[PDB]
RNA sequence: CCGAUAACGAACGAGACUCUGGCAUGCUAACUAGUUACGCGACCCCCGAGCGGUCGGCGUCCCCCAACUUCUUAGAGGGACAAGUGGCGUUCAGCCACCCGAGAUUGAGCAAUAACAGGUCUGUGAUGCCCUUAGAUGUCCGGGGCUGCACGCGCGCUACACUGACUGGCUCAGCGUGUGCCUACCCUACGCCGGCAGGCGCGGGUAACCCGUUGAACCCCAUUCGUGAUGGGGAUCGGGGAUUGCAAUUAUUCCCCAUGAACGAGGAAUUCCCAGUAAGUGCGGGUCAUAAGCUUGCGUUGAUUAAGUCCCUGCCCUUUGUACACACCGCC
């Protein structure tokens, strides 16, 4: 009964993934994680302290879903709704430096490799890590 | 005046940099698909180009 | 946590030259000071190493004076350059965050400087009209009639 | 050879393209070159909406216009070399053709 | 109807008031706790999850915008 | 599509696939006496809703609403 | 490829060329019974066919004028030399061409003939040519300064739907 | 003082190290090449200033270009800035450096409202 | 067998009056697992009559500009309100809703055009479908103004709205408006 | 339309027409679209499955080196006609309900005579007449203005909040564009720098080939806020940082940090709207060197109410009254 990340609910999955990332802390965390907003359209920084680990976990899951996602792709996922105040709203994208630092940290832990063309994907042992954590969170969620 | 000021004003862009390809109008231009034609001239010639009504 | 209100839970504080309510959360209580906002409060509390889930009345004096030290002197506590209000002053060109009625008199001296040099923005400020080029034809009727 | 060419046909109407695509492939079958099937690409509907009035007075009546560009792709592929056999066009006015090879 | 001036932290007067009869009736929501105990409502949520931890409140819904509790079954 | 239209597409597709599978690979007795429950429970489980959209006109904000008019 | 513009732009340019050529031929061949223009295009070259009643008159002495217009269209749009030919062809039943009939009526009016009898003669010739019906409208400063409009119509004439497109010529 | 430096240092403050002291718009403007008319006008004001009588304010110079950023070496000149109708003379203060010439020759006189007319009945 | 929202079997819910039993659709033929079915019930007259009244509430509960497409939130509000009312009362929530609709229907109204005495000239008895329509609309309106500028969230307001209407205590907007309309119709007889 | 009939024979309009949308596992074709099967793999289960699960990872139009078009595309066609039943009907024209059916009323375009002193000579090398024509009402160039503000009105937008806001996670579209005759101005993947606005090298696309599997918004799931003018609201206003341009001031646009004003649902009045409709919600195209609170379309969520009426506002026919005929804004 092998468990893929698709057989577990992705929200507590990425929650436990970020928790494992926190306890096994080897990330190249930039010093400005305490200052920057996660996007241009945001007006508050993320409430979580080690939100960087959570975002890195989410990016790893997205690379599992579909590879070759460069910085612009990931900001398109992490884009959001810019309220623009009195003028009618639109849509904005995520922070390019934030996603780029997340990526450079992800191949900091070499769980991500750049592709032959543009963008980067997950290495097989990173796939192994994701699947192992999916199985363990499946065991926890079940029992 | 001499050439130094007769046409020295730049028009590499902006509305004055475009005229109708039929009547040289500077209003109601349509630049879609490189039409470069006056709106009224478009409505006049739309049969001739081939834009026809189906709805 | 979820215990009784502390004995030293002052309801409002006295910060610099203004008071702030301790009943709300700390992340938003100090924003009542003119020149302080949500983002600035967030960063100074994060760099203050003080819990954000607790009210401003239940803090202790060392914590609040740490906040005072950070607010008055943010450059030396790793605040980046672009986060300050009075950046590159017209008087002395020094990067400073201004925290109190100093901001009020700094705006005052900027406006009187603009009037003294007879700038168009200063002229519109003296006349009370819009300075950013907004249309006055239909709007701004409330302040006059 | 060995030649593998691509021929594409487009116009603004449907009848001319269909009749060219039919008679051309019939001639191809009479000339025993195996034919890759007619590939009908999605139609480009160039849509232009414009106010009916030329002055702006009235009921703000907008007239929209359409131009439908249909195109078809037919590959001619033979073990023998192609262009020396087939050179004739028999092309009516109004329809567009492009002669490309597998190199192109 | 002018204001509510609700308490943000418990005192001695309301802490035991929360403790002794709140897990005795049917419906327990932050709304009813705040409206019948004159507390803020964030304090209501905090107290409710503390009493969840204390094991004499049963949860039924646990939704992000509407959480419902009840007393334990008696009898 | 969206999310709930996605849900309805999936449920219709599964229902239609099962009735086709039971029509082909086994007798149509089972096919009919599952299609009955499908029909007199939910006709839309086997019949797609033909309504898609409706075009906006050049005198209103949507397909049928008109822009607000004034006289004075 | 990069040198060639997209198919959308190319078809737009084709329509533009059709419109410009029609306008130019109308403005020049107005007195010579111009009816319409048809162009046949190939990658090797293009063929231009000008439908006109007076082929003998639109052509100059020994084809001088057709050569003139061929050189004009060669230079104006910048084709390669010898990549365009212009043929003059007589239309069939010029009574049915509303373009040619409108040009004839315009000539008869500019010559000084009365509008009433000229319109009657044009309509009579059109119906003698054989058609389901015809309609002419004259608007302008008839009689005095104040504007008036005449419509002289006979036979069958629809107004609505698709079939009016390919059943009634409009000029 | 403009940025903590005195104007005496500003006279020998060359353009490239000055662009750090100006604002972003002014820095971009000087980063772009200044054209011939601006240079000629600077030559004009420098000529007038050197030939100006000692301890006396210079003679007036007129111009239409009012997009010129005020340079610290032109402080004290008599510039006639076009308003659309006339040329307006105004002092160049030691505070006006980051300011444009059009920012002091107003193009309109402020409106004094009288009794409304037939409109808004 | 149906167990709408996973529980609360419909078969024990019984309509007390024969007046609206042709227009309450909680029966097992109209009982559904989840109140969402874009069945085009407004395409034809009297097709909403066969629509389950829970779905009718769900349609009628999402209003007021900010809520014209937020039907999922409406369904979740319905589910939480059903949970709340069953915890508060202990019986079948659907029974509570049916009783609230029955007690919320205003049995007659008044309408006319000419010179009215107090509100309208003539008194008119109403149809059961209009009874159901007015009941649901009054309930949604009462809950909406019950939850606008108070801490008590919309689920609780809808819950006690249904609770008070299922019995009748002069405490809910729906039955108060019903009594006002009936008194006026009594006056305009 | 049936009928009667001093009318008969017609005609236009409507209808008929074309597109649009809905069913076609019916046909044709699909390496610029896919489906299935297989083989490489990689990872989980390996306790043990192994024809276990995932793959938008790699291949099988690389030419012999798998099949098919269900999904996608676009053509020829079919398919719905009041066709059947029941009821009403002079038993005719027709109408209601129902069965089967994708569909038993899909929205548009076109749209008659006649007319308005309705708008355009500021679209035209459309044009009559009049005015000007060298100190020009021609034309060019420079600047200003068209934004200007005691005030009134219109079209919209934001909003007034817990059916909410912020923070994080999860997750689904379709129109349609994209490098130029003049004409300089394209859509963009990836990699790096920066916090953002931006900058720096490499590519792809003249396009079902690249952006792009258009990872949109709304919505959904957890978090904090707690009924306050509060974390709603971001107008005003200061500083600073980026982009376009010859030039950004009366701020072009964008970013950041400060300030949070009125607004607690709106009088007398009045607007639009009946099913994928209103409304919420984002996205395209136009304008564009820079750009959308506008507009045209597209897409997502998806309702209450009604199957009637002339009460008001009007409209069509017939009769009747007139002193109206510039036609009741009449005339007197
Ligand atoms: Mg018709
Ligand atoms: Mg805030």
């Amino acid at each position: 009964p092998g468990v893929t990340v698709k057989d577990v609910n992705q929200q507590e999955f990425v929650r436990a993934l970020a928790a494992f990332l926190k306890k096994s802390g080897k990330l190249k965390v930039p010093e400005w994680v305490d200052t920057v907003k996660l996007a241009k359209h945001k007006e508050l920084a993320p409430y979580d302290e080690n939100w960087f680990y959570t975002r890195a976990a989410s990016t790893a899951r997205h690379l599992y879903l579909r590879g070759g996602a460069g910085v612009g792709s990931m900001t398109k996922i992490y884009g959001g709704r810019q309220r623009n105040g009195v003028m009618p709203s639109h849509f904005s994208r995520g922070s390019k430096s934030v996603a780029r630092r997340v990526l450079q940290a992800l191949e900091g832990l070499k769980m991500v490799e750049k592709d032959q063309d543009g963008g980067r994907k997950l290495t097989p042992q990173g796939q192994r890590d994701l699947d192992r954590i999916a199985g363990q969170v499946a065991a926890a969620n079940k029992k | 005046g001499h050439q130094q000021l007769y046409w020295s004003h730049p028009r590499k862009f902006g509305q004055g940099s475009r005229s109708c390809r039929v009547c040289s109008n500077r209003h109601g231009l349509i630049r879609k698909y490189g039409l470069n034609m006056c709106r009224q001239c478009f409505r006049q010639y739309a049969k001739d180009i081939g834009f026809i009504k189906l709805d | 946590m979820s215990l009784v209100i502390p004995e030293k839970f002052q309801h409002i504080l006295r910060v610099l030259n203004t008071n702030i309510d301790g009943r709300r959360k700390i992340a938003f209580a100090i924003t009542a000071i003119k020149g302080v906002g949500r983002r600035y409060a967030h960063v100074v509390l994060r760099k203050a190493d003080i819990d954000l889930t607790k009210r401003a009345g239940e803090l202790t004096e060392d914590e609040v004076e740490r906040v005072i030290t950070i607010m008055q002197n943010p450059r030396q506590y790793k605040i980046p350059d672009w986060f300050l209000n009075r950046q590159k002053d017209v008087k002395d060109g020094k990067y400073s965050q201004v925290l109190a009625n100093g901001l009020d008199n700094k705006l005052r001296e900027d406006l009187e400087r603009l009037k003294k040099i007879r700038a168009h923005r200063g002229l519109r400020h003296f006349w009370g009209l819009r300075v950013r080029g907004q249309h006055t034809k239909t709007t701004g009727r409330r302040g006059r009639t | 050879a060995i030649h593998r060419i691509r021929i594409t046909l487009t116009s603004r109407n449907v009848k001319s393209l269909e009749k060219v695509c039919a008679d051309l492939i019939r001639g191809a079958k009479e000339k025993n070159l195996k034919v890759k099937g007619p590939v009908r690409m999605p139609t480009k509907t160039l849509r232009i909406t414009t106010r009916k009035t030329p002055c702006g007075e009235g009921s703000k009546t907008w007239d929209r216009f359409q131009m439908r560009i249909h195109k078809r792709l037919i590959d001619l592929h033979s073990p023998s070399e192609i262009v020396k056999q087939i050179t004739s066009i028999s092309i009516e006015p109004g329809v567009e053709v492009e002669v490309t090879i597998a190199d192109a | 109807r002018d204001k509510l001036n609700n308490l943000v932290l418990f005192d001695k007067a309301t802490y035991d008031k929360l403790c002794k009869e709140v897990p005795n009736y049917k419906l327990i929501t932050p709304a009813v706790v705040s409206e019948r105990l004159k507390i803020r409502g964030s304090l209501a949520r905090a107290a409710l999850q503390e009493l969840l931890s204390k094991g004499l409140i049963k949860l039924v819904s646990k939704h992000r915008a509407q959480v419902i509790y009840t007393r334990n079954t008696k009898g | 599509g969206g999310h709930v239209a996605q849900i309805y597409a999936i449920r219709q597709s599964i229902s239609k696939a099962l009735v086709a599978y039971y029509q082909k690979y086994v007798d149509e007795a089972s096919k009919k006496e599952i299609k009955d429950i499908l029909i007199q429970y939910d006709r839309t489980l086997l019949v797609a809703d033909p309504r898609r959209c409706e075009s906006k006109k050049f005198g209103g904000p949507g397909a049928r609403a008109r822009y607000q008019k004034s006289y004075r | 490829m990069a040198v060639q513009i997209s198919k959308k732009r190319k078809f737009v340019a084709d329509g533009i060329f059709k419109a410009e050529l029609n306008e130019f031929l109308t403005r020049e061949l107005a007195e010579d019974g111009y009816s319409g223009v048809e162009v046949r295009v190939t990658p090797t070259r293009t063929e231009i066919i000008i439908l006109a009643t007076r082929t003998q008159n639109v052509l100059g002495e020994k084809g001088r004028r057709i050569r003139e217009l061929t050189a004009v269209v060669q230079k104006r749009f910048g084709f390669p030399e010898g990549s365009v030919e212009l043929y003059a062809e007589k239309v069939a039943t010029r009574g049915l061409c509303a373009i040619a009939q409108a040009e004839s009526l315009r000539y008869k009016l500019l010559g000084g003939l009365a509008v009433r009898r000229a319109c009657y003669g044009v309509l009579r010739f059109i119906m003698e040519s054989g058609a389901k019906g015809c309609e002419v409208v004259v608007s302008g400063k008839l009689r005095g300064q104040r504007a008036k409009s005449m419509k002289f119509v006979d036979g069958l004439m629809i107004h609505s739907g698709d079939p009016v497109n390919y059943y009634v010529d409009t000029a | 003082t403009y940025r903590g430096v005195d104007l005496d240092q500003l006279l020998d403050m060359s353009y490239e190290q000055l662009m750090q002291l100006y604002s972003a718009r002014q820095r971009r403007r000087l980063n772009r090449g200044l054209r011939r008319k601006q240079h000629s006008l600077l030559k004009r004001l420098r000529k007038a200033k050197k030939e100006a009588p000692p301890m006396e304010k210079p003679e007036v110079v007129k111009t239409h270009l009012r997009d010129m950023i005020i340079l610290p070496e032109m402080v004290g000149s008599m510039v006639g800035v076009y308003n659309g109708k006339t040329f307006n003379q105004v002092e160049i203060k030691p505070e006006m450096i980051g300011h444009y010439l059009g920012e002091f020759s107003i193009t309109y006189k402020p409106v004094k409202h009288g009794r409304p007319g037939i409109g808004a009945t | 067998d149906i167990k709408l929202f996973g529980k609360w079997s419909t078969d024990d819910v019984q309509i007390n009056d024969i007046s609206l039993q042709d227009y309450i659709a909680v029966k097992e033929k109209y009982a559904k697992y989840l109140p969402h079915s874009a069945g085009r019930y407004a395409a034809k007259r009297f097709r909403k009559a066969q629509c389950p009244i829970v779905e009718r509430l769900t349609n009628s509960m999402m209003m007021h500009g900010r809520n014209n497409g937020k039907k999922l939130m409406t369904v979740r509000i319905v589910k939480h309100a059903f949970e709340i009312i069953h915890l508060l009362t202990g019986e079948n929530p659907l029974q509570v809703l049916v009783n609230a609709i029955i007690n919320s229907g205003p049995r007659e109204d008044s309408t006319r055009i000419g010179r009215a005495g107090t509100v309208r000239r003539q008194a008119v008895d109403v149809s059961p479908l209009r009874r159901v329509n007015q009941a649901i609309w009054l309930l949604c309106t009462g809950a909406r103004e019950a939850a606008f500028r108070n801490i008590k969230t919309i689920a609780e307001c809808l819950a006690d709205e249904l609770i008070n209407a299922a019995k009748g205590s002069s405490n809910s907007y729906a039955i108060k408006k019903k009594d006002e309309l009936e008194r006026v119709a009594k006056s305009n007889r």
